């Protein structure tokens, strides 16, 4: 399944590498995250 | 280790059962609360789909102390997004339910601070998912709302979009479309 260290952020989105960005997932982003 | 994906908002799940031994509101059973990706997933996945909920059930995601009714004070000068379904198969249904959750909880709109919450009905005749919002009179965020909705989920030609103020259906236990996309 997928892996967190190849999840993908966009710009300005919050990651484990930027708190400050916005929390806003797009749909796949959500999905992906489904399978831990 | 696991640094999970906390949401902009805190969103609550409840569950409606149809219990005639009780008002309205004593059938809504609060499930649980999250605030990250993780959470919704651990609740989502270990919970009945929409479409093997009783007759009668709802499924209803609100923001945290958004409750999942009209005489809540985030709901009263709000309306809905109705998208009645054409009958379709239980996976179309789980799937539509799921990819507005994901609408929600992934702060999708624009005018994502107007959202309040979403209600799928499951019954017999027909389903009904519908987004609440909190104030109807916001005709920008409404048809902003409506117009990312129906992009956001596959367009039907079968199944529209009909928004109808709280207001409105609250009076009529029938009900008028303020906007239809
Ligand atoms: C959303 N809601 C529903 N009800 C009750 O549930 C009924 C509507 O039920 P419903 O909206 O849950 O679904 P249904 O498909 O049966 O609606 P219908 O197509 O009009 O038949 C209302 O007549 C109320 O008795 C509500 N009653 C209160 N007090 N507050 C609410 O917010 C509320």
């Amino acid at each position: 399944g997928p892996h967190m260290s190849i999840i993908n952020y966009n710009e300005g989105q919050w990651s484990p590498n930027n708190p400050s960005g916005k929390k806003q997932y797009d749909r796949e982003q959500l999905l992906q995250l489904r399978e831990v | 280790p696991h640094m999970k994906h906390p949401l902009m908002n805190v969103w609550t799940l409840w569950y409606l059962e149809n219990d005639r031994s009780k008002s309205w509101e004593d059938m809504q059973n609060e499930i649980t609360s999250f605030d990250t990706v993780e959470d919704f997933w651990s609740l989502y996945n270990h919970i009945k789909p929409p479409s093997e909920i009783k007759l009668g059930s709802d499924y209803s995601l609100f923001k945290k102390n958004i409750r999942p009714m009209w005489e809540d004070a985030a709901n009263k000068q709000g309306g809905r997004w109705v998208i009645t379904l054409n009958k379709s198969s239980k996976t179309d249904l789980d799937n539509l339910w799921l990819d507005v959750l994901l609408c929600l909880i992934g702060e999708a709109f624009d005018h994502s601070d107007q959202i309040c919450g979403a209600v799928i009905n499951i019954r017999g005749k027909s389903n009904k998912i519908s987004i609440w919002t909190a104030d109807g009179n916001n005709e920008e965020a409404a048809l902003e709302i409506g117009h990312k909705l129906r992009d956001a989920l596959r367009l039907g030609r079968n199944n529209s979009l009909q928004y109808q103020l709280h207001k409105d259906t609250m009076v009529k236990q029938n009900v008028k479309s303020i906007y239809t996309l």
